[PDB]
């Protein structure tokens, strides 16, 4: 009859630690609620990966540009302000015709402003290809990179 | 033979039970459906 | 009865039937062998100092098959009239690999 | 009584531990695969690679772009993925030795699915 | 015969109760599960942490004796990225333009010298300054780790001292 | 203008204070520096991945039927 | 005969439950499991090297030596080592052959 002993011990075991954990989580359930309340971020650490926390709600250029040229600077045009330049070519403004001519900021804040801003205004004047040339400006954008 | 019948009793209980309790979560044709 | 162990089948098929539909790539995650992660200092445990004549040389580099020179602060060759007598007195005249040197 | 008692750990055993573990399973990976559609950005950059997820019955998956040669893709081309529809993916699920470091690049993808969660 | 039965039917009702308590988001099965992890993590990072931000801050108070400037963002280069970093005023900690609830917003350089990277991070310390993470206690607590105990890590002791 | 230069210190279970005071301040000497211990009460919960195995416990009493 | 079979029934049951009691079900389980072992490699691999002040004859010059006390600090993540002498720090990069050159014979003569 010895089974019959320890299963009757075992289940008492069950039970008892069953009305046990009932009896603290009642009296303590309005304190692991402000623990948890007060410590919720240790529950799972933001570092999953091995690696800093990022939030891709905030959308960054410069995470998937691998090409240092691809990026979008600002560069003193001599004699004339500061220039929003890049591989691609200087950023532009609409000329008399429609035209591409180049837009020169004051201060390189303004440039700053301007290239980095969230507002799509992104207008190519490639001083190095066919419809529009110009040997002086294509060197120093080459140069200037 | 009770014990039968009431094994299949709560057997399909526990399964509507888990059914409605996890259709909102296995149910990937809404977003399959959905673009 | 028969019954009984009809039931028990049937339960030991909806488990199988549940994991397979649901916790199949877990368990092939689980049978293969864990990723390896590199180790930076792992080719150069079998580095062991030991100079002929009067340079100290590195041996048990395995991408430099030729004797590579030990160098100093400055990154100057060592040359050293005393060297067999250097590391005698550091470790014997028994050589000492960097695996020996870290489970120290 | 011992197909009794073999009936009621098998019954426990499912309702009681394989099914709640599909619920957790389902409704983290739910939630994940729903805070992924919210960037709606079709393969985002993990581990300099571009990982795509979709969701099963079993759950979600991670999928990895490749050209014609089976080599993943670089971010620096994310631009031109995302508008892209016929794009070459090989699933993490199955391991290929041949890419370098392919397991840690899917680990990654899988871990950056759980910012929020 | 009739009571085995008996206590058959009422082991299956009580699992069906745990299912239900289990699989139904229940509030009280939810907090015992996120008391489980967070007491863990506490335990294991929560002292360390304190201990190691006081010291910091210590340090960073030390620092900040005789320079005006230092309570300022500037953009620090950390080798592969740039980072708008301050010393805070009140906890002489330091700190960092946040991105998001994510960690500090690291702007990724392309080469050695990537001027659009530093442009960048000037026009966060501008426009995106409203937002900050300090390290130690406060990372802790916002995204469940320190990040003086992770490297490479703008706030680790590695990155610093390299 | 008095400086201390230490050099590799290492001490176990004990305290450490370089003072190098060099004024009229006299350091607060076995001053006990007591601060608010908002100690966080740990509770005896048992993980609620017990609770199935448990139920098994009742469950092999049909066993003693 | 049955009670081989009911024994083997029961080791199963065992064996799924341990496997879903102690083992990842999901990714998010998955995946923290695996961070856990990855920094623990990482903090084994970093405490190999003697973070303690350890004496070695550290070569000045291509033939002077002379007695030292430095600090080494080992990251395996990114493969580095920081050697703290004299107060000043020297950064030795594990994937370049002259840093390794410079760097072994300060660790094997070391005592």
């Amino acid at each position: 009859n010895s089974l019959s002993i320890f299963f009757i011990v075992v289940a008492t075991a069950a039970v008892c630690l069953l009305f046990i954990q009932g009896y603290s989580i009642y009296e303590n359930y309005g304190n692991i609620k402000e623990f948890n309340a007060t410590h919720a971020a240790f529950e799972y650490s933001k570092s999953i990966g091995g690696t800093p926390a990022l939030d891709r709600r905030v959308q960054d250029v410069n995470d998937t540009i691998s090409d240092v040229k691809q990026k979008w600077r600002c560069v003193v045009y001599p004699g004339n302000g500061f220039v929003s330049a890049s591989i691609f070519g200087f950023q532009a403004e609409v000329g008399p015709n429609n035209t591409r001519s180049i837009r020169k900021f004051n201060t390189m804040q303004q440039c700053i402003d301007f290239t980095f801003s969230d507002v799509i205004n992104i207008n190519i004047y490639n001083p190095c290809v066919v419809p529009n040339i110009n040997n002086a400006e294509c060197q120093f954008l080459k140069s200037v990179l | 033979m009770l014990v039968v019948i009431m094994f299949f009793i709560a057997f399909a209980f526990c399964s509507w039970l888990s059914y409605s309790y996890l259709r909102p979560y296995i149910s990937t044709k809404e977003l399959n459906k959905s673009r | 009865v028969y019954k009984h162990r009809l039931i028990v089948l049937f339960e030991v098929f909806v488990v199988f039937i549940l994991i397979y539909v649901f916790f199949r790539s877990e368990l092939n995650m689980f049978f293969m062998p864990k990723r390896k992660i590199p180790d930076p200092i792992d080719r150069l445990r079998r580095a062991n100092l030991a100079c002929e004549d009067d340079k100290l040389m590195i041996y048990g580099l395995p991408w430099m098959t030729t004797q590579t020179s030990a160098l100093s602060i400055n990154s100057k060759p060592i040359v050293y009239k005393d060297c067999a007598k250097l590391l005698r007195s550091i470790n014997g005249s028994q050589p000492v690999s960097l695996n020996d040197v870290l489970r120290r | 009584m011992i197909t009794l008692f073999l009936i009621l750990c098998y019954f426990i055993l499912i309702f009681n531990i394989i099914v709640p573990a599909i619920s957790e399973k389902m409704r983290r990976e739910r939630a994940a695969y729903v805070n992924y559609k919210r960037l709606n950005k079709n393969f985002i950059c993990v581990d300099d690679r571009l990982f795509s997820y979709n969701f099963t019955t079993s759950g979600i998956k991670a999928k990895v772009a490749v050209d014609n040669k089976n080599v993943p893709i670089p971010c620096s081309k994310i631009n031109e993925v995302n508008n892209n529809k016929d794009v070459d993916t090989l699933y993490c699920d199955k391991d290929r030795d041949d890419i370098p470091g392919f397991a840690r690049s899917c680990y990654r993808a899988y871990s950056d699915l759980f910012f929020t969660t | 015969k009739t009571s085995t039965l008996i206590f058959f039917v009422i082991i299956l009702a009580i699992s069906a109760l745990l299912l239900w308590f289990q699989t139904s988001d229940n509030p009280v099965f939810n907090e015992l599960t996120r008391y489980m992890r967070i007491k863990n993590t506490v335990n294991d990072w929560k002292s360390l942490t304190d201990s190691k931000t006081k010291l910091e801050s210590d340090r960073g108070r030390l620092l900040a004796a005789g320079k005006d400037d230092i309570f300022e963002f500037k953009c620090v280069d950390f080798g592969a990225y740039f980072i708008a970093m301050r010393l805070d005023k009140k906890t002489y900690l330091p700190q960092a333009i946040r991105r998001g609830t994510g960690d500090a917003w690291m702007v990724k350089k392309a080469a050695k010298v990537d001027p659009s990277a530093q442009q960048f991070c000037q026009y966060l310390i501008k426009h995106k300054s409203n937002n900050v993470i300090t390290c130690g206690n406060e990372m802790l607590n916002e995204l469940g780790y320190s990040g003086y105990f992770m490297s490479p890590h703008w706030c680790s002791d590695f990155s610093n001292m390299e | 203008d008095c400086t201390i230069s230490l050099g590799n210190v290492s001490i176990t279970d004990s305290k450490l204070d370089v003072n190098n005071v060099c004024d009229s301040k006299r350091v607060a000497t076995e001053n006990i520096a007591v601060r608010y211990l908002n100690q966080e009460i740990r509770y005896p919960i048992i993980d609620i991945k017990w609770l199935p195995i448990g139920l098994l416990a009742l469950a092999i009493l049909i066993l003693a039927f | 005969m049955a009670s081989l079979l009911y024994l083997i029934l029961f080791l199963l049951f065992v064996c799924i439950s341990y496997y879903f009691t102690y083992y990842p079900t999901n990714k998010l389980q998955a995946a923290v499991m695996e961070t856990d072992r990855e920094n623990a490699i990482i903090r084994q691999r970093n405490d190999e090297i003697p973070t303690r002040t350890l004496d070695t004859a550290i070569f000045t010059d291509a033939s002077t030596v002379a007695s030292a006390q430095i600090h080494l600090y080992y990251n395996s993540n990114i493969g580095k080592i920081i050697m703290s002498l004299n107060g000043k720090k020297h950064t030795f990069n594990l994937y370049d052959d002259n840093d390794i050159r410079t760097l072994l014979p300060i660790l094997l003569l070391s005592k």
